[PDB]
């Protein structure tokens, strides 16, 4: 493991705003086709007053904060696991604060196993979204 | 397209099967819009020091593939309540033209009346080889 | 030419937000060190309520509502860009709400279009003109 | 912080900056910009449109060149109009190596009435320009 890192939390010292455009990109870039990805309108229908964020958009500021950890902890990866848990529905304009801990350590037939999990939080400290990411060395 | 009938949902019915298409411009797309530059995504040699055959999608752009998959039988972007992923297979993007294509395919493996929840169990292949392992959705219909 | 465009305006029917990530994204991606391209409260120190935009940020938006129009009316006869102007009437911010309007600015082949960027007071922050060959 | 008007002189000269390039920036840049367009990311389109090697966007060397003016600025906020002229193509071959763009610019006018400058830039890659025509303006303190 190089430094024991087990029960860290890493709270990332910036907040991260769902970006309309981005959100867009994003969605076009994995294919997804759904209207509410990217009209107003197709979202109110839903019941929503701004666009649904891609599924998998989150992906960025889990990564911010990740490699915010990295750098500050020495330990020196592929991933092979990935998970997601919608307490709300996130969406453009949203302003997210995101907390990295570390939910597991081992080191299973030769190198290691790390379990990330990052906590997304909004402006008034409701939970909106878990992502747990599982790394390898 | 509006949010599915809980009502109209059994165990065991199938979805729609649905083809996707990939190409290399696809995955440099996706290097630069997600962030992640890694080599092993565009530029083939770096493909071969690391034994691969030629350069592969990125993870999570093929997880995010699913997400679309499962918001079209949905109905409902907002509606998902989980989507989880195992990596077990790569998927090689030929720059040759045509590149790659992934099949995803689903199950319902479960449902909850109460919180009207449904469980997916999701497949995705390339040439026939699985590139997921544990692949599961979940979803509150109306 | 083909069918003579001079002055066609084509109006983009949507509105566009100035992304504070992706701007930061984007500054990257050109390489600004300015920490008020990054930062907040070094965009404070300049007078700006929100970080500065990168100088050409507005060319996602610009090349939205060209090729919507190139893909909606195909004319003439390989295209390169071979010069492109920004005028900032107001700094551009992220967060800005904006509203793209393009007019065929002139042609000669050579065509300049131009996009006239407003708010939603409709006081115009931004012209850019690109030059095409 | 925005530099002082009072303090720039006609012909005085920024300073020179290099800033290196390599593919996996034009890469990132195609999909920062949404540009997908091949002859920026793969050698075998480059080559059929007669070209050495893959090449750098033009926009992506022109933002590149909004940074630098805003760095002798002090305030990218402070900058009225950026207008280049793109007359070379900037090869960027995929060797671990890369290109390298120089900057330089010049003071060429003044205003006092509006405290505006205006300089003229110029930028190269192995000696030889990219842009023709290729200046900037701003309003300082």
């Amino acid at each position: 493991l190089k430094t024991d890192i087990r029960g860290m939390i890493w709270r990332y010292p910036d907040y991260f705003i769902v970006g309309r455009e981005q959100c867009r990109e994003f969605a076009r870039a994995v294919k997804c086709d759904h209207p509410a990805f990217f009209s107003e309108e197709a979202a109110a229908d839903l019941g929503y007053d701004a666009l649904v964020a891609p599924l998998t958009f989150v992906t960025i500021l889990a990564k911010y904060v990740q490699l915010d950890f990295f750098r500050h902890v020495d330990v020196g990866i592929v991933q092979v696991d990935q998970r997601f848990v919608f307490h709300k529905p996130v969406l453009a304009g949203d302003k997210l604060w995101a907390r990295m801990d570390i939910h597991s350590v081992d080191e299973r037939f030769g190198a290691d196993i790390v379990v990330t999990r990052n906590l997304c939080t909004n402006d008034d400290g409701e939970l909106v979204m878990e992502a747990y990411t599982t790394l390898m060395g | 397209m509006a949010l599915r009938e809980f009502s109209s949902v059994k165990v065991g019915d199938q979805l729609p099967e649905k083809t996707y298409p990939l190409t290399r411009q696809d995955l440099v797309n996706y290097a630069g819009v997600s962030g992640d530059l890694n080599p092993i995504h565009w530029d083939d040699e770096i493909a071969k020091v690391v034994g691969l055959d030629t350069a592969i999608a990125h993870g999570m752009l093929t997880m995010g593939i699913g997400g679309g998959y499962v918001t079209s039988w949905v109905g409902d972007p907002g509606a998902v309540t989980e989507y989880n992923v195992r990596f077990t297979a790569v998927v090689p993007v030929p720059n040759d033209g045509k590149g790659a294509e992934l099949v995803f395919n689903g199950r319902v493996k479960s449902v909850d009346p109460e919180s009207k929840s449904v469980t997916i169990a999701l497949t995705a292949t390339t040439g026939g080889k699985k590139i997921f392992g544990r692949a599961i959705a979940s979803a509150k219909l109306a």
